[PDB]
RNA sequence: UGGGAGAGGGUGGUGGAAUUCCCGGAGUAGCGGUGAAAUGCGCAGAUACCGGGAGGAACGCCGAUGGCGAAGGCAGCCAC
RNA sequence: CGCGGGGUGGAGCAGCCUGGUAGCUCGUCGGGCUCAUAACCCGAAGGUCGUCGGUUCAAAUCCGGCCCCCGCAACCA
RNA sequence: GAGCCGGUAGCGGGCGUGGAUCCCUGGAUGUCCGAAUGGGGGAACCCGGCCGGCGGGAACGCCGGUCACCGCGCUUUUUGCGCGGGGGGAACCUGGGGAACUGAAACAUCUCAGUACCCAGAGGAGAGGAAAGAGAAAUCGACUCCCUGAGUAGCGGCGAGCGAAAGGGGACCAGCCUAAACCGUCCGGCUUGUCCGGGCGGGGUCGUGGGGCCCUCGGACACCGAAUCCCCAGCCUAGCC
RNA sequence: CCCCGUGGUUCGUGGAGCCAUGGGGGAAUCUGGGCGGACCACCGCCUAAGGCUAAGUACUCCGGGUGACCGAUAGCGCACC
RNA sequence: GGAGGCGUAGGGAAACCGAGUCCGAACAGGGCGUCUAGUCCGCGGCCGUGGACCCGAAACCGGGCGAGCUAGCCCUGGCCAGGGUGAAGCUGGGGUGAGACCCAGUGGAGGCCCGAACCGGUGGGGGAUGCAAACCCCUCGGAUGAGCUGGGGCUAGGAG
RNA sequence: GGCGGGACCUAAGGUGAAGCCGAAAGGCGUAGCCGAAGGGCAGCCGGUUAAUAUUCCGGCCCUUCCCGCAGGUGCGAUGG
RNA sequence: CAGGCUCUGGCGACUGUUUACCAAAAACACAGCUCUCUGCGAACUCGUAAGAGGAGGUAUAGGGAGCGACGCUUGCCCGG
RNA sequence: UGGCUCUUGGUCGCGCCUGCGUAGGAUAGGUGGGAGCCUGUGAACCCCCGCCUCCGGGUGGGGGGGAGGCGCCGGUGAAAUACCACCCUGGCGCGGCUGGGGGCCUAACCCUCGGAUGGGGGGACAGCGCUUGGCGGGCAGUUUGACUGGGGCGGUCGCC
RNA sequence: CUGACUGCGAGGCCUGCAAGCCGAGCAGGGGCGAAAGCCGGGCCUAGUGAACCGGUGGUCCCGUGUGGAAGGGCCAUCGA
């Protein structure tokens, strides 16, 4: 019978896959025992729901991380800081950054996402790192004068 | 008995012993059986509780896939028998 | 009173050896038996050998021109 | 009638499969030996391998047909 | 429209043209039993719960209502509410089960026979019914029943027996609903999703195939019409000239 | 649909179809699917796996009508409590 | 009311052919068939299929009714005059190392004995259209047991 | 009201909620319920009628319940 | 009211049971002997089944068969 | 009617491989292609191993090694040995396919336990459903000839 | 040398039915003899079995709407 297990099982495979065991094994094992379901052409259904579902759900979350790849690519960040002669006054972490982004501009990021743990001590330019989306970085300049 | 989705009360039938050659000739015996209709028991969970189904092996499945109708349906409380009536 | 020797007797327990049987392992055409041979046993797998187990009976060497008891009779081993 | 197994010395069997080997037991005759049968030991005659036929260098061997026995399930107006 | 108080007189005492008896229609009353049903039980008996009533009535008794069980819906569960069932019926009918004698001059296939009988169920009927038909006619056109086809075709220890249909002639004549595609809604499931499935409503019903969604058509006024509902004609339930 | 076991039909295994289904395998949606007596081709027929349906037909407990039906041993078992 | 039926053509298994046709190569022979004949109704004789002149089994099969008789069992009650015999055990004494065992007394066992009720029914007689579809008289067996018996209850037809 | 039976109890057996099986009818069966010459249960002597009598009457004796009361106590069940 | 007795043989040990209604026996039953099945959801029995009995028993127990107290004793033949 | 795991037979193509009576130099499985060819796509010879086994040779992996290594033919025999093509006997490896065998498991199923949506025992067995064959007077229906100096036993039954 | 021929058959024996039995002559074709002529088995009278069921070979036939196949009929012959 067609199944669709929803839990990593060894010799049948990962979860969401769709494969044909023996009659009794699904019936009185898997399915009874919360593993797989009996993959109707109801749940055939829900799945492809799944599917598309999570699908244009992150490919839209890698569309949107397209746009601030557009534009954190090309625009300088500078900041407005003070400084003796080489190292920094105050002192920049993540949020002097991600604040003063969202301010001189409007732009919504988070100090978390953004590939620094450094707390940036020293004056001038560097090119720092945002991680918005796994598979599209994007290189944020940085201009602490 | 056989009352179940399946609905298969066991008929009876001819059950004739024949000697022959079949390209020669035949000839009979005859006499009287009653076919019984394959008939297992499956118990499921189904919401809460438990249920039972005295049905026959055909339609084994339909047990099951009628659980799945199951799941779009509201049910609870004490209902051991009135699962099965209230279960189509 | 004090010491000794002993298969004297009865009870409970216990040790190894070996026989047969069964299981498992390996292995093949013969084994067994007599003066000789047959009956019998074995290609359905015997004999020979290896491991595990079951059971009963009798106690090798010590042991003898030996000891013990009334006679019959009494022997592995420990205790009563 | 269809299926498969074989016919091997006076007799049965191994050889057959996957051809280069007629051998084995007993009988029987002569020899050894014994009180005697026997055991046991030496040697020996007897088989176109049921038949006909084919392939091969050679066919008991592998194969086709023919004759017979034995086995098998089934059949009988 | 003159008598009457059944058969049925007699004993006894009454009633009727202020129109009885009698005949019809509707209603009332209808102990106890019996599907029996509050519970028990050996039918016509026995005991009881709750509300109300009667009696001095607390005991006790009586009276009136009420309380079986099973199904479907309502109750989100339990507890209640409503709708229905139960049982009987000469014969008839469908379904579930189903002999043997007897015959074959024996008997076992075959026959009797799907007969007898059993059981369940229906109703004034039942069954069946619009084609996944028939069958050789580029034919018919639901089903049922009568005649015919025909003791034919064919079935058969090819024995005994058994025995059909197409078609043709007649009776009557009727054709509809739905599931699914598709659209909307309320509920909980949950892996929470543009969905799963439940119920509900719209939609749709077919053989030259039909339907659905989209596009064009103008697409509606119209037409078809109840197997339902209302009225009435007539008609049966007493009579009169 | 196919096969195994059977019922129905005129069909008793028979060249055995068709209709039904007890067991097993087990599909498609009009390029679908059953059928016209094994089976193939060809040609034609028909849409299965939901349901409903008046009339014509059966019967006679019951009321009526009639009889080359009986007339009390007949005729229902019973003319009559 | 002509649907339908019989008849006006037969031969052959059939294809088919036709006053003919079948076998066969046959213009032989021969089998069958042409030379015409019917239908419809009434009545009567006989036959088929029906119960089929009339009366009669032993049987068989279906469904149902009975264990108030008879058999067994389950449940709960009851009954069994009187007499006899005298086991075990027990006690005392004897005995032995202790004991076995012996004796006396006590004791009251038993599908024990005899004998009523009670149950049954051996042998003879009667009875035989009986008092009676199993009785009567004499006689005889059991009679605390595998006993008899009341009431309640279960089991049945190839079944008990 | 007092004997016998029921408004008490249970026995085999029957019935039978639950539950199980059977083509139908039905079959099995826990609980409870039904079921008795068994368990529980308060009347003895005598009189009187043409006929009935622990029943009517006499004498003596007794039970259950309801209501009220005085006193005593943790009272109370289909459960131990 | 109220045994006639004795001796000897056959069968069956014995009390018991039976053919209501022609047979009470030498028949059956019996204690005890032997064989055989059965390890428990037992074998066997009734039932289509559920189930029940077996048995709220467990190989010193239960089912079947035969023989029939007790004593002595039970021989040879697996070819069918 | 299920999980896992060891093991084993069948089977289809393909990969690799065993098959030695003498003669001829030999150990030529069949018929043939073909005198050319194998080798730096590193050989002859050595050293280690799996395996067949006629007792001697062959074949695959790896390393030393460094330029050779085979053959027709004459020969002899039934035929010929560069390499190559296919196939036969039997074998080994691959995956498909399908069956047998053993062991463990737990969840179907069954048993069981102060009721458990649980614990314990059995366990893909058993039970049951369909189909297969068999045993099977426990039960059912039924046969069991006739002539005949009665029947039965005996003899006979057609033909000359 | 294969007349132990095919297609036939006037007539007649026998006889309840069915079955049995003789056969001139015709045609095809064939053997022997010069020919006439003979040959449709054996000097003759026993040496056998209706029908159904099915087998094997053959064939002008049938073939379920149609070609074809299954199956069948027909001639031959088989299993009492
Ligand atoms: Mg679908
Ligand atoms: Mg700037
Ligand atoms: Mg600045
Ligand atoms: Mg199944
Ligand atoms: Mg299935
Ligand atoms: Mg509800
Ligand atoms: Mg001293
Ligand atoms: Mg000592
Ligand atoms: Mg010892
Ligand atoms: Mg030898
Ligand atoms: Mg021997
Ligand atoms: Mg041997
Ligand atoms: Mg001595
Ligand atoms: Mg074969
Ligand atoms: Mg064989
Ligand atoms: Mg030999
Ligand atoms: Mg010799
Ligand atoms: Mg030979
Ligand atoms: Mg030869
Ligand atoms: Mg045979
Ligand atoms: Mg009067
Ligand atoms: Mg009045
Ligand atoms: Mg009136
Ligand atoms: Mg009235
Ligand atoms: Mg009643
Ligand atoms: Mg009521
Ligand atoms: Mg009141
Ligand atoms: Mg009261
Ligand atoms: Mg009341
Ligand atoms: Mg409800
Ligand atoms: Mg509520
Ligand atoms: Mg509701
Ligand atoms: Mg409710
Ligand atoms: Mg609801
Ligand atoms: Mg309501
Ligand atoms: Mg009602
Ligand atoms: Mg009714
Ligand atoms: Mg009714
Ligand atoms: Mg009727
Ligand atoms: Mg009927
Ligand atoms: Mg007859
Ligand atoms: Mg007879
Ligand atoms: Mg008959
Ligand atoms: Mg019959
Ligand atoms: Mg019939
Ligand atoms: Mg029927
Ligand atoms: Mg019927
Ligand atoms: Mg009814
Ligand atoms: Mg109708
Ligand atoms: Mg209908
Ligand atoms: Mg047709
Ligand atoms: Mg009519
Ligand atoms: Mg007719
Ligand atoms: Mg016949
Ligand atoms: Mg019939
Ligand atoms: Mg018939
Ligand atoms: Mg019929
Ligand atoms: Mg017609
Ligand atoms: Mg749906
Ligand atoms: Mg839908
Ligand atoms: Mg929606
Ligand atoms: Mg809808
Ligand atoms: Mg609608
Ligand atoms: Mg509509
Ligand atoms: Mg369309
Ligand atoms: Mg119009
Ligand atoms: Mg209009
Ligand atoms: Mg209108
Ligand atoms: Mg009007
Ligand atoms: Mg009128
Ligand atoms: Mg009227
Ligand atoms: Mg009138
Ligand atoms: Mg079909
Ligand atoms: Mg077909
Ligand atoms: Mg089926
Ligand atoms: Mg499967
Ligand atoms: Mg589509
Ligand atoms: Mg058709
Ligand atoms: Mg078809
Ligand atoms: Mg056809
Ligand atoms: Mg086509
Ligand atoms: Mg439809
Ligand atoms: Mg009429
Ligand atoms: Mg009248
Ligand atoms: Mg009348
Ligand atoms: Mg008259
Ligand atoms: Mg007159
Ligand atoms: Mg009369
Ligand atoms: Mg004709
Ligand atoms: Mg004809
Ligand atoms: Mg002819
Ligand atoms: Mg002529
Ligand atoms: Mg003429
Ligand atoms: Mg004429
Ligand atoms: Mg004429
Ligand atoms: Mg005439
Ligand atoms: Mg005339
Ligand atoms: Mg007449
Ligand atoms: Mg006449
Ligand atoms: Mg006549
Ligand atoms: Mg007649
Ligand atoms: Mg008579
Ligand atoms: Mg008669
Ligand atoms: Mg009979
Ligand atoms: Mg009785
Ligand atoms: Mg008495
Ligand atoms: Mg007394
Ligand atoms: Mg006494
Ligand atoms: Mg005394
Ligand atoms: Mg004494
Ligand atoms: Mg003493
Ligand atoms: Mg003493
Ligand atoms: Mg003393
Ligand atoms: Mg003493
Ligand atoms: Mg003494
Ligand atoms: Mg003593
Ligand atoms: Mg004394
Ligand atoms: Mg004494
Ligand atoms: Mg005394
Ligand atoms: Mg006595
Ligand atoms: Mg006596
Ligand atoms: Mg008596
Ligand atoms: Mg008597
Ligand atoms: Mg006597
Ligand atoms: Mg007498
Ligand atoms: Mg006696
Ligand atoms: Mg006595
Ligand atoms: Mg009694
Ligand atoms: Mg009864
Ligand atoms: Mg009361
Ligand atoms: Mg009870
Ligand atoms: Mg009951
Ligand atoms: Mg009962
Ligand atoms: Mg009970
Ligand atoms: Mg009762
Ligand atoms: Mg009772
Ligand atoms: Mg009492
Ligand atoms: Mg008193
Ligand atoms: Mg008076
Ligand atoms: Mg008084
Ligand atoms: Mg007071
Ligand atoms: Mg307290
Ligand atoms: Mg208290
Ligand atoms: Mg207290
Ligand atoms: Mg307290
Ligand atoms: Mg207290
Ligand atoms: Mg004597
Ligand atoms: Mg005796
Ligand atoms: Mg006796
Ligand atoms: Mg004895
Ligand atoms: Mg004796
Ligand atoms: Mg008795
Ligand atoms: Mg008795
Ligand atoms: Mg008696
Ligand atoms: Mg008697
Ligand atoms: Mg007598
Ligand atoms: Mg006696
Ligand atoms: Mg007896
Ligand atoms: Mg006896
Ligand atoms: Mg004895
Ligand atoms: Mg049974
Ligand atoms: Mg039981
Ligand atoms: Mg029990
Ligand atoms: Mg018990
Ligand atoms: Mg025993
Ligand atoms: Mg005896
Ligand atoms: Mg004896
Ligand atoms: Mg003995
Ligand atoms: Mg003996
Ligand atoms: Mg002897
Ligand atoms: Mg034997
Ligand atoms: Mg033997
Ligand atoms: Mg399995
Ligand atoms: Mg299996
Ligand atoms: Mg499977
Ligand atoms: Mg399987
Ligand atoms: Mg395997
Ligand atoms: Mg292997
Ligand atoms: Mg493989
Ligand atoms: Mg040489
Ligand atoms: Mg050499
Ligand atoms: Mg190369
Ligand atoms: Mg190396
Ligand atoms: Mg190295
Ligand atoms: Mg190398
Ligand atoms: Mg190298
Ligand atoms: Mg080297
Ligand atoms: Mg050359
Ligand atoms: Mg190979
Ligand atoms: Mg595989
Ligand atoms: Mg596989
Ligand atoms: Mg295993
Ligand atoms: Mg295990
Ligand atoms: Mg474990
Ligand atoms: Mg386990
Ligand atoms: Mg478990
Ligand atoms: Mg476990
Ligand atoms: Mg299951
Ligand atoms: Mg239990
Ligand atoms: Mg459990
Ligand atoms: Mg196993
Ligand atoms: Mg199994
Ligand atoms: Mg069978
Ligand atoms: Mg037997
Ligand atoms: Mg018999
Ligand atoms: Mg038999
Ligand atoms: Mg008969
Ligand atoms: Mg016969
Ligand atoms: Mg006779
Ligand atoms: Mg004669
Ligand atoms: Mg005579
Ligand atoms: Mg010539
Ligand atoms: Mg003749
Ligand atoms: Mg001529
Ligand atoms: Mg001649
Ligand atoms: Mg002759
Ligand atoms: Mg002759
Ligand atoms: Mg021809
Ligand atoms: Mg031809
Ligand atoms: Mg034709
Ligand atoms: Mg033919
Ligand atoms: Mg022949």
């Amino acid at each position: 019978m067609k199944v669709i297990l929803l839990e990593p099982l060894e010799n049948l495979g990962d979860v969401g896959q769709v494969v044909d065991v023996k009659p009794g094994y699904a019936r009185n094992y898997l399915l009874p025992r919360g593993l797989a379901v009996l993959a109707t052409e109801s749940n055939l259904k829900a799945l492809e729901a799944r599917i598309r579902a999570q699908a244009k759900r992150l490919a839209e979350r890698k569309a949107e991380a397209e746009r601030l790849k557009e534009i954190l690519e090309n625009l300088t960040l500078t900041i407005p800081v003070r400084a003796g002669e080489t190292k920094i006054y105050g002192s920049v972490t993540a949020k002097d950054i991600a604040e003063a982004l969202s301010r001189q501009h409007g732009i919504t990021i988070d100090p978390k996402r953004l590939a620094l743990e450094k707390p940036i001590k020293e004056l001038g330019e560097y090119v720092l790192t945002y991680k918005p989306h796994p598979e599209v970085p994007i290189q944020l300049k940085v201009s602490v004068v | 008995s056989g009352k179940r989705p399946i609905v298969a009360n066991s008929i009876q039938r001819r059950g004739k012993a024949k000697r022959e050659g079949g390209v020669g000739k035949k000839t009979t015996g005859i006499s009287k059986r009653r076919q019984y209709p394959n008939l297992q028991k499956v118990r499921v969970r189904v919401a809460g509780q438990e249920i039972t189904f005295r049905v026959a092996a055909s339609h084994i499945p339909k047990v099951y896939e009628l659980v799945e109708r199951a799941k779009g349906l509201r049910l609870e409380g004490l209902s051991p028998k009135e699962i099965k009536k209230e279960l189509l």
